[PDB]
């Protein structure tokens, strides 16, 4: 937060620090939450044919 | 004459025949083919009378 200084009515116009905006930066990660499965194509037709 | 129309330019059509003189007879398969059955399930279920 910028700092407020003090001076008399006729006091010298000194300068004081300033509010600092800092650039924050995240990123959509380069790492996935994958879950993947090798469903055998035989267990697809088979399970469709005989599936309770 | 022969020197004209040389071998390289004479692309002569051959009879559309392959001569695949291999396996004239598939006895066991041929007997069971035309009565094979393809089914959507991986196991073969049937009933065998035992007694």
């Amino acid at each position: 937060q910028g700092v407020v200084g003090g001076r008399t009515r006729t006091g010298a116009l000194a300068n004081d620090t300033q509010g600092t905006i800092k650039g924050a930066s995240l990123s959509v990660p380069d790492y996935y939450i994958k879950h993947q499965f090798d469903v055998g194509k035989d267990e697809i037709v088979n399970s469709d044919a005989t599936g309770k | 004459l022969t020197n004209l129309t040389p071998t390289e330019l004479l692309a002569n059509k051959a009879v559309d025949y392959l001569a695949n003189s291999f396996l004239v007879e598939t006895p066991m398969l041929g007997l069971l083919a035309n009565r094979v059955i393809n089914q959507k399930q991986k196991a073969i279920e049937w009933g065998a009378k035992v007694a």
